[PDB]
Formats: C-alpha cells, structure tokens, sequence
C-alpha cells in the first residue's frame, strides 16, 4: 500500500499542446524530454539569477534579475518576445488581485 | 580455440556499425586505419563519464549505477543529455 | 471570518503552467535567501513561450 | 579622416598577432574577415557587460561586468579582479 | 576620511611563497592573478558541492562531499595527494581540539 | 570562567591558508543551508596545495 509521489510538468505541457494543436497527441518519452528541458532552463536561470544578485550584494531576486538573466542568457528576438510576454503577465497579475 | 570474442573487448563494436555511424555524418568514403582509432577515441570519452557516473554512485553507498548520475556526468562535460530524467 | 475562495495565482496570471511550485523549488535549491512574488510569474511565462514555441 | 573606426585595427597590428600564433604567410583577403570576426566577439561581450551595467542602474561600466561576461561564454578571464 | 575594506588572499599567498622559495618575490600582478584563481576553484568546487548534495537529497555539506567533488574535477594525481593532504588535516585538527 | 586563549583553526590545522574566511565565504553564497566544520579545513588544505605547485 506504500505509495510516493513524483512531481512533474506533464499536465501543464499537454494543456498547452491542446491549445496550439487541438489534434494531436504527444508521446511519453517526448514528455519526458520537455520534462527535462523545463528542469534545465529553470536551472540556468535561477544560477543566473543567483549570480548576478551575490554580484551587487543585494538578497533580493525581482523580477529585475530574472528580467536581465534573460536578457543575457537568450539571443534576440526570442529574448523581446518572451520579455514582452513576462511584464504583460506581471502586469495582469498586479492589477486584479 | 583462440576467440575472446575478437578481443572480449571494444573489438565487438564492429567495422559496418561504425561505417553506419559515419553514414549518419554524411560521409560516404572511410579509410581502412579509423577504425581503430576511433574506438580509442571512444574509449576515452567512455572512461572519462563512467567515472564521474561511478563516482557519483561511491558518494550514496550505492552499487548500482543510476540514470541518473550518467546525466549529470554528462553534463559536467558539456553534453547534457535529455530525455532520462534531469 | 470570510474565507473568500482561493483562485490560483496562475489563473490570476492567466497562464496554464503553475507558479506555487515554482515558488517552492525556488525556496528549496538555494538560489537566494528570499524571492519576491514577482519573479515566478514572469518565469512561468517565460517558460510558457518557450514551450508553446517548441511545440 | 575616420574610417568607421573598424580600420584603427591595422593591418600591421593583425600581422603581428598572426605572428604570435605562429602564422609566417598571411593572404591578403584575411584582414577583412577577421576584423569581421573580432566585431562579432566583442558585440556579444559588450552586449552582455552593458546588460550587467544596466542592472545595477549604474552608468559607469566597470571591469567586473567584463569578467562576469566573459566568464557565462566560456573564455574566463584573470587577472583584472574576481 | 570614509575608508572601505576588500578583503583578498594575498598575504597568504605570500606566507606559501617564502615557505617554498625564501629568496624570491612577487610583483602585485601576479598576486591578483593568484587570488582570481583561487576564487574560481572554491567557486567551482562549493557549486559542485551544492549540486551533488542537491540530487541525493542531503541538506549538509560534509567534508565527504568536498572530497567527491575533488575527485571529479580534477585529474589523477593531483587529486589524490590533494585528497591525502585534506585527509590529513581533517585528521590532526579533530585530534588536537 | 576561564576564557582560554584563541588559537586559530589555521594553526590546530598546521596550515597558513585561512579557514574562518572560509567559513564565512560557504555560509554567504547560497551553497547550502549548513555548513559543516570539516569541510573548510579540507579545501583550505587543497588550496595550499595547489598553490604551492604553482609558485
């Protein structure tokens, strides 16, 4: 009857493939691959992060760092358009508490 | 009888697999001494993860080789690996 | 009391990946000593784009 | 007159750095592409220390931003502090 | 007459260098240069150190990891007489307390 | 009480690196939540080590 539990970021993937291509499925091992994906750039970013904060002697990580941290670890356009899709989302997020 | 197969050793990975593999490279004409070498090749690069894999493995008082740690000792060498956790 | 029913922060957000676990697994990996409350939303956006992108 | 400012890295200068990697003959056409590629490498590092520079909402860039942005492409630099 | 204070590890540095060759000095260049290395290796080895703590789900830092880490970062030799001299001075501070 | 004299750890570790600042480096740094003593005599040692091939 034992039973663990291991968290992972497959719902939120297939929710958004049902969304971008409502016809199609996605495999386990293709999951598995976005899993590890997710795992990497959240690691990177949140060094990152880390890095630049100890930098300037400051123990807050804002949306500053990771703002700049993408700035920095992502090129160009990819780096506009996923910054745009960040501050709209702060802003929604600030307004309709 | 004389067979250890071939070697008992990398000299089962045999000459057409490499020709195989050089065939997903795109190159269409091999010479008769690569072989050789890039199994010498292959040996280092082998050796050089396994023991961070067995090193990891020494530090959990494990004898089993996880997944896991082959990730990340591909990692620390720049060849992260994806799709067997991590 | 009140007790005002909980919506989640990411549906405050409008977004489908989550923000409480990225809150915890900023807490728990020792990447800063404290995290404000913005910082994980823009990261799951960020990762939204990134995903939808790819897909 | 200035020439976009690109032609400061002379051909002499070049010379002199091929002879330090231990080049004897260099063609003629190799000074075009490789100040082409000295732009590039500093573009990215430039690009990278300024981002340092903007987050700390300084104005003046400082050596250590040159480092940290050395240090993330993987050609980390001594001798200049950290 | 405001006054801060940076901290490096040179003086220590020039203990070890008249330890070793008493007859002989070292020009301010050379001493940054030293102390930027060895602020990259405890950089790498305590990041290490973290990461391998972080995956076996272990919240200390022991010696034990440290020596792990050494193992894996550097090659051969070097690592086994560094590996004996830390061993050795693991040994005779727990002795002599 | 009695206050023994100081001594530092360099010298239990018969060792000319230091180890507080060591300590204080690992504790800042957001390496872990904990630190524990031996570890700092260790690397301390190791840096000398490598130092003294250098020079």
């Amino acid at each position: 009857r034992k039973r663990s539990r291991k968290e992972s970021y497959s719902i939120y993937v297939y929710k958004v493939l049902k969304q971008v291509h409502p016809d199609t499925g996605i495999s386990s091992k293709a999951m598995g691959i976005m899993n590890s994906f997710v795992n990497d750039i959240f690691e990177r970013i949140a060094g990152e992060a880390s890095r630049l904060a100890h930098y300037n002697k400051r123990s807050t990580i804002t949306s500053r760092e990771i703002q700049t941290a993408v700035r920095l670890l992502l090129p160009g356009e990819l780096a506009k358009h996923a910054v745009s899709e960040g501050t709209k989302a702060v802003t929604k997020y600030t307004s309709a508490k | 009888r004389h067979r250890k197969v071939l070697r008992d050793n990398i000299q089962g990975i045999t000459k057409p697999a490499i020709r195989r593999l050089a065939r997903r490279g795109g190159v269409k004409r091999i010479s008769g001494l690569i072989y050789e070498e890039t199994r010498g090749v292959l040996k280092v690069f082998l050796e050089n993860v396994i023991r961070d894999a067995v090193t990891y493995t020494e530090h959990a008082k494990r004898k089993t080789v996880t997944a896991m740690d082959v990730v990340y000792a591909l990692k620390r060498q720049g060849r992260t690996l994806y799709g067997f956790g991590g | 009391k009140a007790r005002a029913k909980a919506k989640t922060r990411s549906s405050r957000a409008g977004l489908q990946f989550p923000v409480g676990r990225v809150h915890r697994l900023l807490r728990k990996g020792n990447y800063s000593e404290r995290v404000g409350a913005g910082a994980p939303v823009y990261l799951a956006a960020v990762l939204e784009y990134l995903t939808a992108e790819i897909l």
